[PDB]
């Protein structure tokens, strides 16, 4: 219970990721030979919906220590120095992408406004 | 593939012989269409002029 929240909440946390690399794309706009990077939100998100290792974690004082597919953007208009980043179409794929963040944070304010307006 | 560049280039040289001035001096000379005068150049070698 209470993971009901889980989906919306997963599908913005995977739209701001795809903001840093559509980002990536727009400050490397200039470098040559970039290959813009992109993911697909659909196939991301329904495989993380349905989804590093542990280490030596005994009692404290040993240092516990952490451990997406980034898709070719099929490019247009080849640039003779490597970089396949057409500015116009990362432009208009972060204002969607930035509109559909704000879509999902209305939504989450929305359920949980809701959970809240229940529990009083 | 919409873009083309546009380099440019010297094909060569223009093999065209220029106009005679009669200088009426002993040796100066003045060559036919399509001949060179060999000179040995800086470094040593076969250039040749007009």
């Amino acid at each position: 219970l209470d993971a009901a929240l889980r989906f919306q909440q997963e599908a913005l946390n995977l739209r701001a990721q795809r903001q840093e690399i559509l980002a990536a794309n727009i400050a490397n706009a200039d470098t040559p030979g970039y290959q813009a990077r992109d993911i697909d939100f659909a196939s991301e998100l329904k495989k993380v919906m349905v989804r590093g290792v542990a280490l030596t974690l005994t009692s404290s004082h040993h240092i516990p220590a952490q451990a997406v597919d980034l898709l070719y953007r099929v490019p247009d208009q080849p640039s003779l120095d490597g970089n396949t980043v057409d500015m116009d179409r990362e432009r208009t794929q972060f204002a969607d992408n930035s509109l559909k963040y704000q879509m999902g944070l209305t939504v989450l304010g929305s359920q949980l406004k809701g959970m809240m307006n229940v529990l009083q | 593939a919409t873009r083309t560049l546009v380099t440019a280039s010297t094909p060569g040289a223009d093999m065209t012989p220029g106009q005679l001035d009669y200088t009426s001096r002993p040796l100066d000379v003045a060559l036919q269409q399509d001949g060179w005068l060999v000179v040995q150049a800086a470094d040593g070698a076969e250039g040749y002029t007009r």
